[PDB]
């Protein structure tokens, strides 16, 4: 409950393929994995904030 | 191994540290632009199994 790792780093920008629209674009909501991999169904997502 | 079947990647136990793979996997150059990296081969056949 103390989450120290994190406080070195930063959130960061990327090149999205689809920003809405169909139109690309630079974000700082891209989303890179899926990674499903459960049994009940859930998902984990790994999106470039914090 | 060949790729997309059964048995596509493979390793005598959960520890022996080198690993056999056929995957096909290659890598093409990027179009202008939008930096990133692009590359082709079959999808993970354990899952089709």
């Amino acid at each position: 409950n103390h989450f120290n790792a994190y406080k070195l780093t930063r959130p960061y920008v990327a090149y999205c393929a689809d920003c809405g629209m169909g139109h690309s674009c630079h974000s700082p909501a891209m989303i890179e994995n899926v990674q499903a991999d459960a049994t009940d169904g859930t998902l984990k997502i790994q999106f470039a904030s914090q | 191994g060949q790729p997309g079947r059964f048995g596509d990647i493979q390793s005598r136990t959960l520890d022996s540290k080198d690993l056999y793979a056929n995957t096909g996997l290659k890598l093409a150059r990027p179009a202008a632009g939008n930096i990133h990296v692009p590359y082709t081969q079959t999808p993970s056949g354990f899952k089709t199994w």
